[PDB]
């Protein structure tokens, strides 16, 4: 009934692919994904540098 | 309730890199499984945050179904 947040905020940065990767992993709101670092990647499987780069960027962002 | 073990439980949300870790670490039947705090987590390796809250959201989930039925 409302969109996913997480896959809002992926989209926003044009990362939409790993949404269901994230939620399946429980990576499902902004307040977890605020927590994600190099593990988290690892086992939601962001494997592409750059791709990697621009979430963590993303989730710096988050704790502003 | 209505999981056969907690292998069982741990597969069926995407947690089954779990199962061996819980069965060796006397969290081996689903009413053992029940009463798993956030720091038992913490403690059996469970580090990843995003797996920390699909466990415990799953174990409340199936409380409240026991809860209302």
């Amino acid at each position: 009934m409302c969109t996913n947040i997480v896959y809002e905020w992926l989209k926003a940065l044009q990362l939409p692919q790993y949404a269901e990767s994230f939620v399946d992993n429980g990576y499902d709101d902004l307040e977890v994904c605020k927590q994600i670092g190099d593990p988290d990647l690892d086992a939601i499987g962001v494997l592409a540098p750059a791709h990697r780069r621009r979430i963590l960027e993303a989730v710096h962002r988050l704790r502003e | 309730g209505a999981y056969r073990s907690v292998g069982e439980w741990l597969e069926a949300i995407k947690m089954g890199r779990y199962t061996e870790i819980f069965m060796e670490n006397g969290y081996s039947s689903m009413d053992a499984v029940a009463q798993v705090t956030l720091e038992d987590l913490r403690r059996l390796g469970v580090t990843l945050v995003g797996h920390q809250k699909k466990i415990m959201s799953s174990l409340q989930e199936m409380k409240v179904q026991m809860v209302n039925g």
